[PDB]
């Protein structure tokens, strides 16, 4: 076609998500990691993940406003790939890596898993 | 704003 | 922070939010301009426009389904910026960019509006 | 992925 583009247009609605996920605006599930809950918008998460695409597009768990992970899943782990998911950038620290990429692994969020393994790669 |  | 950032993630998170809007997934609004309907995400055009933000923000409108546009509003003009908003890619045309222009004012885009009054400016 |  013969569109321009705004450069900066994904990054300012990224950024605009992530004040809506902030402020509790319009999330319309409940992401549960043991004893801890997350609230989320159903639309990123599944922009995100290869599971949280299929449960979302699955005909009865698309209506679940909660949502229970495995049990072996570490909140803190999910936590900073939640955080990744609404800004691009990943908070992977030499005591996080293991349960990051475990749960990136869970998650099917593949860019997130190659760098994991390459920071990993390294260390050894 | 760019030419894509 | 010590974090680090996936160039692409906020491109490749706006693509998908567009594959689910082309299979009508998780839309949960219709958008009426005159005889035309635009089904979306709430939540992306709240990100994208000052006047979808106020709406949804409102606690009675936010549980509307459908939201009718004032009817001077061209539902041309109307689509070609619901589809800048889900892909960074602007239909500027000639035979369009007032119509378009006029709509970006009315949804408070103000890069949309920006770069209309430039080309409208170089074409006198 | 860069140091942003
Ligand atoms: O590593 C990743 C990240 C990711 C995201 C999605 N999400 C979607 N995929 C498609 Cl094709 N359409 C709409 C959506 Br929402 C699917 C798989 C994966 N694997
Ligand atoms: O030209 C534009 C585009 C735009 C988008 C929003 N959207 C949001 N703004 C804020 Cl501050 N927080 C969350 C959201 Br969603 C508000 C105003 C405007 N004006
Ligand atoms: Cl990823
Ligand atoms: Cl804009």
């Amino acid at each position: 076609d013969s569109c321009i583009q705004f450069t900066r247009h994904a990054s300012d609605v990224l950024l605009n998500l992530n004040r809506l996920r902030s402020r509790d605006i319009l999330t319309d599930v409940v992401i549960v990691v043991s004893r801890e809950q997350f609230r989320a918008h159903k639309t990123v998460l599944m922009a995100c993940s290869g599971l949280f695409y299929s449960i979302f597009t699955d005909q009865l768990k698309c209506n679940l406003s909660v949502i229970n992970l495995d049990p072996e899943i570490n909140p803190e782990g999910f936590c900073i790939l939640l955080d990744f998911m609404y800004t691009s950038r990943l908070n992977l620290r030499e005591g996080n890596i293991m349960a990051v990429m475990a749960t990136a692994m869970y998650l099917q969020m593949e860019h997130v898993v190659d760098t994991c393994r390459k920071f990993i790669k390294a260390s050894e | 704003w760019v030419i894509p």
